[PDB]
RNA sequence: AGCGCCGUGGCGCAGUGGAAGCGCGCAGGGCUCAUAACCCUGAUGUCCUCGGAUCGAAACCGAGCGGCGCUACCA
RNA sequence: AAAAUC
């Protein structure tokens, strides 16, 4: 249940895109986003996905980066969030 | 794992054998694979095939992750069980220790 | 044969917006052909074809294929006909669709009618649907109040009695709409004596069952009784469920425990 | 030739299948070791502990074959909420020529008073020496108070332990501690891990738990390796319950009682409501016979608050329409065992976890309720059920005045409020009724982390009745 | 166990009563220097199986199957 | 207008 991975979606110009699918809703999205931008210094988006749930979008390419936001915030496990290579 | 990269495709001409030998069903495997992957792919007469840029680690860990969680007893070290249905969910039952245990996703 | 028109007159009003069969085009438009007014041969225009500039010419226009088009201009003298896809409403569109549909399931009717009997269909339509959809404004509302009441066809004379034998069991058969109505009411008892208490009630709730409304009060689960009943007229059922529910609360009462309701009577 | 069908029938016409019970026979010289009592109804209640991810029903299923039921699509899997209900019938071999251990074969209650020998060469008849129920208590730390239910249902008991895992699990002991809380001492060590582990490593383990029950009230404590899934030794396990466990004292001289523990609705959805059957209450008959057809109340029943706050208690009267202590229905009762008591109960007292932990008379006997209970409790040294890595598992502390903790008085369930706490008596306050028919075993537990932790015993010795209004 | 939803051509929605739909894909082409965007072209089905009124049904019903949803483990 | 790469 409630798995949680990150994908990364290519562009022209080798430029990237970072998703991760399923966020826990402890910690509200709008107070996670404010501290994804200073850290990343990227743009993001809690963009509505059907059937599949709130996503924040984050520009650039980066999944060590997000997953140690993740190991900090909210995340305790570190075993049910997946990197996807891609 | 054999993963043969041909362009945009990537193929898996040895997915019969992985079902063979860990006695598990070929649909149930492509369930379980386009569960974890974010894919839909075919089937052709034996061999997997999908349209996608996915490299051969991916593959490899999937399966283990298979193994460790479907295929052998989390409790023994055994394959022997097999894919069963007890209301309607899927329920996982041996045949060399008929343990009852399920995991359905 | 099967030509005649669904409307009334030959030739097209001016504003009026009907759904084309597009079968050609050539330097102009596409000049295809009508099946809501009698069949003739209208004049689409590029600038008048597409809300979109033209990028996709073959797209949005498709030879073979229906789509919305609006009357612009009717030269009622020889052949020629004016229409736009444009100048429709995104809201316009589905009455649009709606009304072809319907231009559509009449006429397949009146088609069978007409193949069975190898009446023309001009006859058919000059002989019935005209004066229905004259006294009703339209021949399908006709053939749904024919459904509830035979007078429809009183002042009106067929081509032949068999033909409205045949086509009154058509409709009868196609345009047939018995509403399934369920309450579920919950058993929240601590009392004595429950059970006979639910047999009895449900015997009485059985009892008023009508040879023409059946009621079976069935069971999901101890608490959850469900009633179902069929209304050929949606307003017997309510009126059913609401004496059911006047039973039990009338024997639980009695017995000491507690009836509360979740769901009262709807369709 | 013959069809697998066709032989059970045959083996069950040759050794004379289940003979209905006498409708009324001398009760007098009615033993609970009676044909018409041992094939057909349980006398001794033995239950199965162990922690949490064991395979306690498993071990069950191996000795009898009848499933638990493990409902719910989610205690499908992992833990299930209300107990595990099982019938096996212990059936030893007559013929001395084949082996002491294997003579003893624990079947399945459908089978016929004797069915022949299965060990290859051996044309002997079974003898039932008795016919147990089987009792599991979920061990799971926030659901204890089934345990403790089952507990004050329990006659004999049969303690699981796990091998590759660690030696010293909390789960296990309480489960021990608590059923010698409730005057229980029969208890059988099962280690069930025996085929994953190897020569030298089931030595250490064996050392280690011979070690660890030392100091405890039960000394004598048969150990068994037994093996949910290779399903071998279990005549040792048949042979251990006949032999160190004999029958606690019951006889027909004491006033009936029942003690209901689950609800049951029988409620077969799609068929017509013209005809259904009684509401069921599912409950243990510690003392006191009950047969076809009898008039009973379950004293907390009905509990209602008013308009001001105060609780009213209203008993549930029922007629008896039938007990289903076994597969068929039977004439009587006998007491020690687990009966469905179904009665005229509307279906819906039946429904969910209602008639959970109650406490049931029948006509000719008031059982009084209490608001107010006066209680003489004894605790423990240390809390018990709590892992720590290795510094002074957590000693349990004394109790404070105006605080909830649940007492397990017998198979009720409470969350009770301290009133007064003194040297070795405290007065509790109960939200929920309970009524005190003669001493009533409690069992406590404090919350302290969270979830409940078991503390110590109690017994009954004063209370604050509730008038009972017809 | 009971009542609600569904049955692709790879995926979804649509018509359900003249007999194979569209978009999404996929493949190729064109646009061009060149990638997207955009513009063309296809090749896949007793639209789950079995019966029935019907000139006719994939569509209307039903006698069964598979997968979802609620009641709720229904002695 | 929307214009992207380099
Ligand atoms: N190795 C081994 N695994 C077993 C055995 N019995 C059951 N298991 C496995 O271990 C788990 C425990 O079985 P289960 O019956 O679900 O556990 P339980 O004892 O009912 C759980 P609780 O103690 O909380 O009531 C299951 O996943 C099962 O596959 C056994 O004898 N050996
Ligand atoms: C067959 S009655 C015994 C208890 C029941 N099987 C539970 O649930
Ligand atoms: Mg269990
Ligand atoms: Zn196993």
């Amino acid at each position: 249940s409630n798995y949680i991975h990150i994908r990364i979606q290519q562009r022209n110009g080798r430029k990237t895109l970072t998703t991760v699918q399923g966020v826990p809703e402890e910690y509200d999205l709008k107070r996670i986003l404010k501290v994804l931008k200073k850290d990343f210094a990227c743009n993001g988006n809690i963009v509505k996905d059907p059937e599949m749930g709130e996503i924040i979008q984050l520009q650039g390419d980066q999944r060590a980066k997000v997953c140690e936001f993740m190991i900090s915030q909210l995340g305790l496990q570190k075993k049910n969030i997946k990197i996807h290579g891609f | 794992p054999v993963c043969l990269r041909d362009g945009k495709k990537t193929i898996f001409s040895n997915i019969q054998d992985i079902a063979e030998k860990l006695h598990r069903s070929p649909e149930h495997l492509i369930q379980y694979l386009f569960a974890e992957l974010g894919t839909s792919g075919s089937v052709d007469g034996k061999r997997l095939v999908i349209k996608g840029k996915f490299q051969s680690k991916q593959m490899e860990n999937v399966l283990r992750r298979y193994i460790l969680e479907y295929v052998t007893c989390k409790t023994c070290k055994s394959i022997n069980t097999e894919l069963k249905r007890e209301n309607r969910l899927f329920f996982m039952v041996c045949k060399s220790c008929g343990s009852t245990r399920s995991v359905s996703s | 044969t099967s030509h005649c028109r669904f409307y009334e007159n030959k030739y097209p009003e001016i504003d009026d917006i009907v759904m084309v069969n597009v079968q050609q085009i050539a330097e102009m438009g596409a000049y295809v052909k009508l099946l809501e007014y009698d069949n003739i041969e209208g004049m689409i225009l590029l600038s008048e074809l597409s809300r979109r500039r033209i990028r996709s010419i073959q797209k949005l226009i498709r030879v073979g294929k229906n789509d919305v088009a609006v009357v612009l201009r009717v030269d009622k003298e020889k052949g020629y006909i004016d229409l736009s896809k444009r100048r429709v409403s995104s809201e316009d569109i589905i009455k649009c669709e709606e009304k072809y549909q319907k231009s559509k399931t009449v006429h397949s009717i009146l088609r069978y009618c007409a193949e069975k009997f190898q009446i023309p269909l001009e006859e058919l339509y000059k002989t019935i649907a005209w004066p229905l959809s004259r006294k009703f404004g339209h021949a399908y509302e006709a053939f749904k109040l024919s459904i509830i009441d035979e007078t429809v066809w009183e002042g009106i004379e067929p081509p032949s009695k068999d033909v409205l034998d045949e086509l009154k069991n058509y409709i009868s058969k196609r345009l047939t709409p018995a509403v399934k109505i369920r309450a579920d009411v919950e058993v929240s008892c601590f009392s004595y004596e429950g059970i006979d208490a639910i047999k009895d009630a449900l015997k009485s709730a059985e009892d008023m069952s009508t040879e023409q409304m059946q009621v079976k009060v069935k069971l999901v689960a101890a608490p959850l009784y469900v009633l179902t009943t069929q209304a050929l007229d949606k307003q017997k059922g309510i009126e059913q469920l609401e004496s059911a529910i006047e039973k039990i609360t009338e024997v639980i009462t009695k017995y000491g425990g507690v009836c509360n309701i979740t769901m009262p009577p709807k369709a | 030739g013959e069809t697998e069908e066709e032989k059970r029938k045959r083996e069950f016409e040759e050794g004379g299948g289940l003979p209905e019970q006498p409708l009324n026979p001398d009760f007098s010289k009615l033993n609970p070791l009676s044909a018409e009592i041992i094939n057909r109804q349980a006398t001794i209640n033995i239950g199965t502990i162990g922690h949490v991810a064991h395979g306690k029903s498993t071990v069950v299923r191996a000795i009898s074959g009848v499933q638990t039921v493990r409902f719910k699509d989610e205690l499908e899997r992992n833990i299930t909420i209300k107990l595990g209900y099982a019938n096996a019938k212990i059936y030893k071999c007559q013929e001395p020529t084949c082996p002491e251990p294997d003579c003893y074969r624990s079947f399945k209650s459908d089978k016929e008073i004797s069915p022949k020998c299965q060990r290859p060469g051996c044309p002997g008849r079974y003898k039932l020496v008795r016919h147990v129920s089987f009792v599991d208590c979920p061990g799971h730390d926030i659901l204890m108070s089934t345990m403790l239910s089952g507990a004050a249902v329990m006659d004999a008991a049969l303690l699981l332990i796990a091998g590759n895992e660690s030696c010293p699990q909390p789960q296990t002991s309480e489960h021990l501690a608590a059923i010698e809380i409730m005057k229980l001492k029969h208890v059988i060590i099962l280690q069930n891990k025996v085929d994953l582990m190897r020569e030298e490593s089931a030595l250490e383990h064996q050392k280690s738990i011979l070690k660890f029950i030392r100091g405890t009230i039960a000394d004598g404590a048969p150990i068994v390796p037994i093996s949910a899934q290779l399903k071998y030794n279990i005549d040792a396990v048949n042979e251990f319950i006949v032999k160190t466990i004999p029958v606690p004292p019951r006889d027909f001289m004491i006033s009936p009682r029942l003690i209901v523990i689950r609800s049951f609705d029988v409620n077969k959805p799609g068929a017509e409501i013209e005809d259904l059957k009684g509401g069921v209450a599912g409950g243990s008959i510690l003392n006191g016979v009950f047969k076809l057809g009898d008039e009973i109340e379950i004293r907390p029943g009905i509990v209602t608050k008013d308009d001001k706050g105060k609780i009213q208690c209203k008993p549930i009267f029922s007629n008896i329409v039938s007990l289903f202590a076994e597969q068929n229905d039977l004439k009587f009762a006998v007491p020690g065992g687990l009966i469905g008591v179904g009665t005229k109960v509307d279906p819906t007292l039946c429904r969910a976890d209602r008639l959970v932990g109650q406490v049931v008379g029948a006509k000719g006997h008031l059982p009084n309720i209490y608001t107010d209970i006066e209680i003489n409790y004894f605790l423990l040294r240390r809390l018990l059920g709590v892992k720590t890595d290795g510094q002074k598992q957590a000693k349990v502390r004394k109790l404070e005045p105006n605080e909830v903790l649940m007492v397990n008085i017998g198979s009720t369930a409470t969350g009770a409020r301290v009133v007064a706490v003194k040297a070795d008596m405290a007065r509790l306050q109960l939200t929920s009724p309970a009524c005190t028919e003669i001493n009533e075993k409690i069992a406590l537990s404090r919350r302290i982390e969270k979830h409940w932790r078991l503390i110590g015993w109690a017994t009954i010795k004063k209370g604050t009745t509730l008038e009972p209004i017809a």
